[PDB]
């Protein structure tokens, strides 16, 4: 399974081996066969701003959604990736997009105490 | 677990 493959190996920020598997027939656009997340949502969350920029590079979708709604942004919204949230901004990321209870990239900063990422975010949203 | 994520934790956590 190469799709889920890459998917671990984002999550576990191992870039060469990301770069070996989509070069190996692993798709960028891969998704978790029962949640749907991506290898983005993955480098999002875990924080890995080089496979972020490789897979965006390769044609990730920065706007996938998971089964709960999340894009990339959110994660890194949530965890707290500053770096990481001004590139997929950057990319074209959807700065209003909502999860499945109508939470957006903000509303998941504001909750976890990251102020300067919730304050690119408004501003995006101007 | 720290990351205030909502039901999604089940799949990323991680912290
Ligand atoms: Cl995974
Ligand atoms: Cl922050
Ligand atoms: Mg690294
Ligand atoms: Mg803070």
């Amino acid at each position: 399974d190469l799709g889920k493959k890459l998917l671990e190996a984002a999550r576990a920020g191992q870039d060469d081996e990301v770069r070996i598997l989509m070069a190996n027939g692993a798709d960028v656009n891969a998704s978790d066969a029962d949640v749907g997340a991506t290898p983005l949502h993955l480098a999002a969350w875990a924080g890995h701003l080089e496979i972020v920029e490789v897979l965006l590079k390769t044609g990730a979708d920065v706007n996938a959604v998971d089964i709960w709604g999340l894009t990339p942004l959110h994660l890194a919204a949530a965890v707290g990736h500053l770096e990481i949230v001004e590139v997929l901004l950057k990319h074209g990321a959807d700065v209003n997009a909502q999860d499945k209870f109508g939470k957006t990239p903000f509303d998941l900063a504001i909750d976890n105490g990251n102020e300067d990422i919730a304050e690119v975010l408004q501003k995006a949203a101007k | 677990k720290s990351i205030r994520i909502g039901p999604g934790q089940a799949f990323y956590a991680x912290p």
